[PDB]
């Protein structure tokens, strides 16, 4: 089915065109709040902003802006929060967002250092005995354990609100070898990572939406979410071969600009869904 | 200061 549709696109070589078409048709919505001058230093990139209508609001009287978007797939019945790699000044906001939205998992698809440049702040503690305190938002963050594998790491974190002294376990799924504007090592590597995120229960509706980020939070994040949603739909529907990837991607881009950043990432998302389908049957 | 290019 989709494999046939996949065979065709590859032969013609129209991936760059199929991709450029999705870009032409992608929704365009105002980003007034993100562009306010008082928020310049809360954005990592000037060409990547959350739409006003889908943005996450911090529950803070001071300034409620964070560069994060709620992506609500109503048919697949799954929500995601896509956001940028936190800045040195927005780490408190990031974890406040995680607390307020009752998220159970955080999916990170970039590395803190890429090509000698800092694409992301060290927003979680690297050592069990060096916990992080965020003074502005009154949150404490402790590394509980980590399990390192060749291409991804799974960390267990404890998030505590210093005001209430509630504590929550946050799972941190970190794909460590996915380069900006590139693709994972293989469909199998991606599918194993996604299936571990799934098996943890972090995408279950009993929790708030999982937080997914990269450096900008659109390219690698879109590849991850597109594949996860398409596989969800194929299980739900009585006609699995029906699911149209480009329609799902365009539905996702109503909530955040730029999801999936290269034609190869788009191609890779098809591959991951095709290969991933064999496990769902 | 921009993601693209």
């Amino acid at each position: 089915e989709m494999e046939k549709e996949f065979e065709q696109i590859d032969k013609s070589g129209s991936w760059a065109a199929i991709y450029q078409d999705i870009r032409h048709e992608a929704s365009d919505f105002p980003c007034r709040v993100a562009k306010l001058p008082k928020n310049k230093n809360r954005n990592r990139y000037r060409d990547v902003s959350p739409f006003d209508h889908s943005r996450i609001k911090l529950h803070q009287e001071d300034n409620d802006y964070i560069n994060a978007s709620l992506i609500k797939m109503e048919e697949a019945q799954r929500s995601y929060i896509l956001t940028q790699g936190p800045l040195p000044n927005t780490c408190g906001h990031f974890w406040e967002m995680v607390w307020e939205q009752k998220s159970r998992g955080v999916v990170m698809l970039n590395r803190v250092m890429e090509k000698g440049s800092l694409k992301c702040a060290q927003y979680w503690p690297q050592k069990e005995e060096k916990e992080m305190i965020f003074e502005d938002t009154n949150l404490k963050l402790t590394l509980i354990s980590e399990d390192i594998k060749s291409y991804y790491t799974v960390r267990q974190l404890e998030l505590e609100n210093l005001t209430t002294q509630e504590t929550r376990e946050i799972l941190h799924f970190h794909y460590t070898t996915w380069p900006a504007f590139g693709v994972p090592e293989s469909p199998a590597s991606f599918l194993n990572f996604l299936f571990k995120v799934r098996e943890s229960g972090s995408l279950s509706p009993e929790h708030g939406p999982v937080v997914v980020h990269a450096s900008a939070g659109i390219g690698r994040s879109g590849t991850f979410c597109l594949a996860d949603t398409c596989l969800l739909l194929m299980d739900k529907r009585k006609d699995p071969s029906s699911v149209d990837i480009k329609k799902v991607l365009l539905e996702m881009r109503k909530f955040r600009m730029g999801l999936i950043a290269t034609a190869d990432q788009l191609r890779f998302s098809y591959l991951a869904v095709i290969e991933g389908a064999k496990f769902i049957m | 200061k921009e993601y693209y290019k």
